[PDB]
């Protein structure tokens, strides 16, 4: 059974069946494409199915440099002995480096423009082409690498490609590792959950499991709800860079083509910065540019990001909202009245419980994107403590944490305290105007912006051999 | 695993010197809490008709879509205190930390 | 292949190598026979080894029922509708119940006497053979089982087999659940630890995991600590059974033939009630029956239980000492000093550093069994907190928990609470005199003992439906 | 899993409802730790000839019964406070809960 073209239901496929008076598919014979997760342990009748994590889980910026090393090491310029990471050969943004094209045997970014001709890119990870606000962070971090290699290089003339590589990686991995716990934690789980699960820093332990939980896979997609319906685009005075300033999501999705076609990543990250993410409210949970029309052009039948999120985590076979809230040691709401308490919201309790009967069988996602977002946080208690509690062990099970004693020297810490995404923007890109820190909450041009020559630089002198 | 190291190993391997695959590549996920499916171990729910969970049906997905999760694009509230970065970092980051493989 | 019969190290064996100048295996290129586990997901390259249980982990006498259909079905007299257990159709002991024999491939019961031509006995648990006591602890319940049908038969005359074995059945498994944690967990975890572990039952959690962890399948061999190297045998008046009151231990493995024509289950059970268990004590660990001629009438060597013990905690991949006591929220010792101090014995600690070297190192079983033993207990704090940790979740974890709400009635509870081993033998048995309770703690005849009469049997009025 | 039931199954099934074979026979045992294996996935420590255990030699579990193990019989200690019986159930109690199988 083909699960992209058919709607029958047999291993592995597991379509979404459509509902009566379905607002769009009027057609219940139809289906949504959905492929069961490829299980550990496939054909047994022993094991309970688990489903596999492809990626490495420590905050490595393997999304850069790869999970397995035959792909690691085609991601690499091997051309020389400068550690540098390789570059598009057949395009260039403004003079600076896009990343290389990758060879898939039916490339969806070929279909997002046929006359365009614009593979998808090749990269640490297989998405780097779904939306091409992520292949230009993906871009920003590939310039980031190559720029790290270039001073190296020039501070330590002795040391070869491999060393230059490895030195430059575990910059840009203390970087993503900084960026994301000093900046972007704080603003998911707001202050109350960020000193609950991710208190003070001390050191490498080795009993802490790091591996992802399968209920984060799940969990983690709270992001869904942040997603704007258009990818806004501004020019070097920050305004709408026509002729197509906010294009809809749902032809943007694998639009490779617009990275090279369409004015590089700056156009792009200027949008990211100068742009308000959607908030998530209880009756404003996601917009229908994924529920509706999910990878409409590259493939038969736009799909629904929010059901697939649902069908996946009973494909995992994860359990229910209040399993999830007992875990998480939170009260388990048995009727729609305690449920309505909960959710501070009697109206959303009703709507859930008419669809699933009982807050026992609520989806993971859709119970967790559904609760009030903590104070200054953008997630309510329970991803609160999916996501903490997750990021805790991700940094104490990490022998290379960028804080670990022995990783870096301690004035090596002192100067990559002085990283930020901004930053890293000034460096790699045509943009000079870059978001006040913290960039994930500054949104606002030009009352939240600062020109880059007032941000200082990473200081790479306490790398050198002597 | 070597006895002494410099840098990460692509794959994750030997982070976890003492469990060498923790947090390495190609890997089954941790379980936080046991699995839940239909028959117990394979079979997700909604997968056999008329078979419950819990004491009751198996909602559609697209169901739950379609009357908790839609709403009219115009009521978009944008998030005052947040860039669009923000969610974009988060797309980012996931890919650094989870992909499920699927069938071709 | 054949572990049992060569020393090649190739799939499915992991043969224990010998230390140069053994004192009994003095080639030091031979070994100890050893298969290792079946792996959950045969010959994966993602999952992570591990083991399985053929058992029910719940308490509920499945040593006695079996925990397969076919087998249940088999162990079954289905030739009426009397609800009972198949009995043995060649033997009986002094008119009573034996069990059936077992139709196994190489028969390893018959080897221990050629010429009896007994072969094994078949039971719930493939197991029931392994040493005559244990056979009658089997042989014992069976009888109860039966006792038990016969008597819901006359307080239930419209009762058909099905309902009679099913509520036998019931009985038997609260009246092991009662006997394991009333009278013997005290006893192997001592005051403090049972308070700690075992708290008062309040209610069915339907979120306790009640699965069997690894760690417990060798974490609770510390039994075999207390083994005696005799089986002891005595008369009605509880003195030496002639001509053979004493017998090796590594002459009655396997020794179905004593059961059926050396006396039956009575002197057995009487050598066990009169008899003191081996105490376990730091430098007097384990005795040579099990250490140097374990199985010894049917392999080609004898095998020595502890170190299959250590040899099965690594093919179970098991963590070391330092570990587990981590996990137990316990001190973990880093130096020969410090271990000395957790063992109250720094001789003893010496002697485990010149073997391991590290107490991170030290198998499971053996740290456990060094530690020094809890106050009126048989464990030290690391076998405590497994053995606890285990038992709670078997108990707060079974839906059918005798004192759950909803499986016994409130005066079926009053009657079960007055169940004793003492009274079970009394019931099944051509013993009258038995110990005063607890059976587990009295050991010395007369003194401990008392009439049989003096006991009231388990009054079952309240099983007769009204 | 039927919606009410008066016994249990025999094989253990559907003791917990929403993760019915939880106890159930013939299932992995559950990990409290992560398993420690010489190359991470399968081999036992042990199994090839000059890889130590986190620094050290594995030593032999022969050699560790032989020196800790190992004492003499007249020496042996009789409990004043525990029948045999005390042993003999632990057996019987061990064999309601676990069995390990290998194969023939
Ligand atoms: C029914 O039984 C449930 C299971 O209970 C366990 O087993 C029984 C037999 C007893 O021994 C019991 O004592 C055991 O807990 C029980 O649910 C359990 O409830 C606890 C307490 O709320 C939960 O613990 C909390 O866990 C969350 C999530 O993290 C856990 O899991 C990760 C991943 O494995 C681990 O790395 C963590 O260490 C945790 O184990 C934690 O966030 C939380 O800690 C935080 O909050 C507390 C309170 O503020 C602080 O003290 C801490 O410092 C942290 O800030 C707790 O550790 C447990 O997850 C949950 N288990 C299950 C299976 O759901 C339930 O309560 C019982 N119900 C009744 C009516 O008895
Ligand atoms: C290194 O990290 C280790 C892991 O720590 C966890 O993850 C990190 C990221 C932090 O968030 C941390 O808070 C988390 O705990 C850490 O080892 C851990 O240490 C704790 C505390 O000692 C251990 O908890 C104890 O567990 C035992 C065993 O039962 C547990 O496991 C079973 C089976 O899965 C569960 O059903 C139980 O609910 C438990 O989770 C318990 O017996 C014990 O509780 C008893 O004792 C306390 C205190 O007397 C009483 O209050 C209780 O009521 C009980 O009577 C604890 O719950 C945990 O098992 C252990 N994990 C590991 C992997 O070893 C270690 O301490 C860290 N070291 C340093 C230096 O940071
Ligand atoms: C441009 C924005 C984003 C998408 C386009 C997008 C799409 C998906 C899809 C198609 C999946 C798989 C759905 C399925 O189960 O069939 C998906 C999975 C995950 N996401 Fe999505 N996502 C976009 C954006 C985000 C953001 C902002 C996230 C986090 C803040 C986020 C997370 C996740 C996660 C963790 C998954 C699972 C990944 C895995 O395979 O393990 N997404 N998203
Ligand atoms: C008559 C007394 C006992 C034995 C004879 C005996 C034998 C064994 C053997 C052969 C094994 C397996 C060794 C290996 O790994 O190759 C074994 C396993 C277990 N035991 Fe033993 N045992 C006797 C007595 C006891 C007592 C008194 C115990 C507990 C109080 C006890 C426990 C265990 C356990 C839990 C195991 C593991 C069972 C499994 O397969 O999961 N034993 N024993
Ligand atoms: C490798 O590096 C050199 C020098 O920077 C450059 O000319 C070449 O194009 C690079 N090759 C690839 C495939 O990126
Ligand atoms: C497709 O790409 C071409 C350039 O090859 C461009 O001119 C055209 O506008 C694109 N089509 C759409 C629908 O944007
Ligand atoms: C079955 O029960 C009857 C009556 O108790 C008995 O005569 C017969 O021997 C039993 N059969 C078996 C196999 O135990
Ligand atoms: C073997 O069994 C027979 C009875 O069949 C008995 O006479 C003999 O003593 C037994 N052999 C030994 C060595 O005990
Ligand atoms: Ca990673
Ligand atoms: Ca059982
Ligand atoms: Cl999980
Ligand atoms: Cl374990």
């Amino acid at each position: 059974v083909n699960c992209e073209t058919s709607c029958v239901q047999q291993p592995p496929c597991f379509p979404l069946k459509i509902p009566p008076n379905d607002p769009r598919i009027k057609n219940q014979a139809d289906c949504i494409p959905f492929f069961r997760s490829c299980p550990a342990c496939p054909g047994s009748n022993i094991t309970i199915r688990n489903q596999i994590n492809a990626l490495t889980s420590f905050v490595d910026a393997s999304m850069v440099y790869g999970s397995e090393e035959p792909l690691a090491r085609n991601l690499r310029n091997m051309s020389n002995q400068l550690g540098l990471l390789a570059v598009n050969q057949r395009f260039q943004d403004n003079g600076r480096a896009l990343l290389p094209f990758d060879n898939l045997h039916d490339d969806p970014c070929l279909l997002t423009n046929r006359s365009a001709r614009i593979p998808c890119f090749l990269a640490g990870d297989t998405r780097s082409s779904e939306m091409p606000e992520l292949t230009s962070m993906h871009t920003l971090l590939l310039r980031e690498h190559n720029r790290l290699a270039t001073e190296l290089k020039s501070l330590n003339p002795r040391w070869d490609g491999e060393r230059l590589y490895q030195e430059a990686r575990k910059i840009v991995g203390a970087m993503v590792q900084i960026i994301t716990y000093r900046d972007y934690l704080p603003l998911v789980l707001g202050p109350t959950a960020m000193r609950k699960y991710l208190p003070t820093y001390r050191s490498y332990n080795d009993s802490v499991d790091p591996r992802i939980a399968n209920v984060f896979t799940n969990a983690f997609r709270y992001g869904h709800t942040l997603i704007q319906p258009f990818m806004f685009r501004l020019d070097n005075r920050y305004q709408p860079m026509e002729p197509n300033p906010r294009v809809p999501l749902s032809r943007v999705f694998f639009a490779s083509w617009r990275v090279v076609l369409e004015g590089g990543i700056d156009p792009i990250l200027r949008g990211l910065m100068a742009t308000p993410a959607k908030l998530n409210r209880q009756n404003q949970i996601a917009v229908d540019e994924i529920r509706e029309r999910l990878f409409e052009q590259v493939m038969r039948i736009g799909l629904d990001l929010p059901a697939l999120n649902m069908q996946r985590s009973r494909d995992h076979g994860l359990p229910g909202y209040n399993a999830w809230r007992r875990f998480c040691g939170l009260p388990q709401p048995e009727t729609v009245g305690q449920l309505g308490t909960v959710l501070r919201n009697l109206k959303l309790a009703r709507k859930l419980m008419e669809q699933y009967g009982t807050p026992n069988n609520i989806d993971i996602w859709m119970g967790g994107v559904s609760e009030p977002l903590k104070r200054k946080g953008r997630v309510g208690p329970l991803l609160a403590c999916i996501i903490g509690t997750q990021f805790r062990k991700l940094r104490d099970g990490d022998r290379f944490w960028w804080e670990n004693e022995g990783v870096f020297s301690m004035q090596q810490r002192q100067a990559l305290a002085q990283i930020s995404l901004p930053r890293i923007i000034c460096d790699n890109t045509g943009i000079t105007t870059v978001s006040k820190n913290n960039i994930f909450m500054s949104n606002s041009y030009p009352r939240d912006f600062v020109n880059c020559s007032t941000l200082p630089a990473l200081n790479l002198a306490s790398w050198r051999e002597a | 695993c070597p006895e002494q190291d410099k840098y990460r190993t692509i794959t994750g391997m030997c982070n976890n010197r003492r469990s060498p695959t923790l947090g390495a590549s190609n890997r089954a996920f941790v379980r936080w809490l046991p699995a839940e499916y239909e028959d117990g171990f394979s079979l997700p729910y909604g997968w056999t008709p008329g078979v419950k969970r819990n004491g009751f049906p198996v909602a559609l997905a697209r169901a739950v879509s379609n009357e908790i999760v839609r709403f009219p694009t115009d009521q978009l509230t944008p998030d005052q205190e947040r860039s669009l970065m923000f969610m974009q970092w988060g797309q980012l980051l996931d890919h650094d930390l989870d992909f499920t493989p699927e069938p071709a």
